[PDB]
Protein backbone atom coordinates (compact mmCIF):
# COMPACT_ATOMS: atom_id res chain seq x y z
CA UNK A 1 0.00 0.00 0.00
CA UNK A 2 2.35 2.73 1.22
CA UNK A 3 5.42 0.73 0.22
CA UNK A 4 3.90 0.29 -3.26
CA UNK A 5 3.88 4.09 -3.56
CA UNK A 6 7.66 4.08 -3.16
CA UNK A 7 7.77 1.39 -5.85
CA UNK A 8 5.56 3.40 -8.22
CA UNK A 9 7.52 6.60 -7.55
CA UNK A 10 10.87 4.92 -8.19
CA UNK A 11 9.93 3.10 -11.39
CA UNK A 12 8.49 6.34 -12.76
CA UNK A 13 11.54 8.24 -11.52
CA UNK A 14 13.92 6.29 -13.72
CA UNK A 15 11.51 5.97 -16.66
CA UNK A 16 11.11 9.74 -17.08
CA UNK A 17 14.89 10.14 -16.96
CA UNK A 18 15.26 7.26 -19.44
CA UNK A 19 12.78 8.68 -21.97
CA UNK A 20 14.61 12.02 -21.68
CA UNK A 21 17.23 10.73 -24.12
CA UNK A 22 17.90 10.82 -27.86
CA UNK A 23 17.03 7.77 -29.92
CA UNK A 24 19.82 5.19 -30.03
CA UNK A 25 20.00 2.98 -33.13
CA UNK A 26 22.33 2.15 -36.00
CA UNK A 27 21.23 5.39 -37.68
CA UNK A 28 23.10 7.32 -34.98
CA UNK A 29 26.21 5.29 -35.82
CA UNK A 30 26.11 6.36 -39.46
CA UNK A 31 25.14 9.93 -38.53
CA UNK A 32 28.16 10.17 -36.25
CA UNK A 33 30.30 8.60 -38.96
CA UNK A 34 29.05 11.17 -41.49
CA UNK A 35 30.79 13.89 -39.46
CA UNK A 36 34.15 12.16 -40.02
CA UNK A 37 33.60 11.99 -43.80
CA UNK A 38 33.18 15.67 -44.70
CA UNK A 39 36.46 16.77 -43.08
CA UNK A 40 38.55 14.94 -45.65
CA UNK A 41 41.46 16.46 -47.54
CA UNK A 42 41.60 15.87 -51.26
CA UNK A 43 44.90 14.16 -52.04
CA UNK A 44 44.25 12.24 -55.25
CA UNK A 45 44.19 15.05 -57.80
CA UNK B 1 0.67 14.79 -8.42
CA UNK B 2 3.93 13.03 -7.50
CA UNK B 3 2.56 11.54 -4.28
CA UNK B 4 -0.57 10.99 -6.41
CA UNK B 5 -3.52 11.12 -4.03
CA UNK B 6 -5.40 14.34 -4.86
CA UNK B 7 -5.68 17.04 -7.51
CA UNK B 8 -6.67 20.67 -6.96
CA UNK B 9 -7.62 20.00 -3.33
CA UNK B 10 -8.22 22.88 -0.94
CA UNK B 11 -5.27 23.33 1.43
CA UNK B 12 -5.31 26.45 3.66
CA UNK B 13 -2.54 28.59 2.20
CA UNK B 14 -2.13 32.31 2.85
CA UNK B 15 -3.53 33.12 -0.59
CA UNK B 16 -6.89 31.90 0.70
CA UNK B 17 -6.77 34.75 3.24
CA UNK B 18 -7.39 37.63 0.77
CA UNK B 19 -10.05 35.32 -0.63
CA UNK B 20 -11.31 34.88 2.93
CA UNK B 21 -11.21 38.59 3.79
CA UNK B 22 -12.72 40.09 0.63
CA UNK B 23 -15.53 37.51 0.58
CA UNK B 24 -16.14 38.46 4.23
CA UNK B 25 -16.95 41.97 3.02
CA UNK B 26 -19.51 41.16 0.33
CA UNK B 27 -21.45 38.83 2.64
CA UNK B 28 -22.96 41.84 4.44
CA UNK B 29 -23.68 43.54 1.10
CA UNK B 30 -27.23 43.19 -0.20
CA UNK B 31 -27.22 40.65 -3.06
CA UNK B 32 -28.79 41.49 -6.42
CA UNK B 33 -31.99 39.72 -7.55
CA UNK B 34 -29.90 37.79 -10.08
CA UNK B 35 -27.93 36.24 -7.21
CA UNK B 36 -30.96 35.46 -5.03
CA UNK B 37 -32.87 33.69 -7.82
CA UNK B 38 -29.72 31.75 -8.73
CA UNK B 39 -29.49 30.79 -5.06
CA UNK B 40 -33.22 30.07 -5.09
CA UNK B 41 -33.22 27.86 -8.19
CA UNK B 42 -30.24 25.92 -6.84
CA UNK B 43 -32.37 25.00 -3.81
CA UNK B 44 -35.17 23.38 -5.82
CA UNK B 45 -32.65 21.61 -8.06
CA UNK B 46 -30.88 20.31 -4.94
CA UNK B 47 -34.10 19.02 -3.35
CA UNK B 48 -35.56 17.34 -6.43
CA UNK B 49 -32.37 15.74 -7.67
CA UNK B 50 -32.31 11.91 -7.74
CA UNK B 51 -29.05 11.63 -5.78
CA UNK B 52 -30.39 9.23 -3.15
CA UNK B 53 -27.03 8.46 -1.54
CA UNK B 54 -25.44 9.96 1.55
CA UNK B 55 -21.94 11.36 1.71
CA UNK B 56 -19.10 8.87 1.49
CA UNK B 57 -18.45 9.16 5.25
CA UNK B 58 -21.97 8.42 6.49
CA UNK B 59 -22.07 5.57 3.97
CA UNK B 60 -18.95 4.35 5.76
CA UNK B 61 -20.20 5.19 9.25
CA UNK B 62 -23.23 2.91 8.88
CA UNK B 63 -21.02 -0.18 8.66
CA UNK B 64 -20.24 0.38 12.34
CA UNK B 65 -23.01 -0.96 14.56
CA UNK B 66 -22.78 0.27 18.14
CA UNK B 67 -24.90 -1.02 21.01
Amino acid sequence: PMINNAIRSFLTAWDDIRILSPDVSSKSLSAYLDSAVANGPELII
Amino acid sequence: SSLSLNVGSRVPSLFDVPGKWVAAGRDAEKPPPSSVEDMFTSLNRCIRRPTHSFSRLLELYLRVHVA
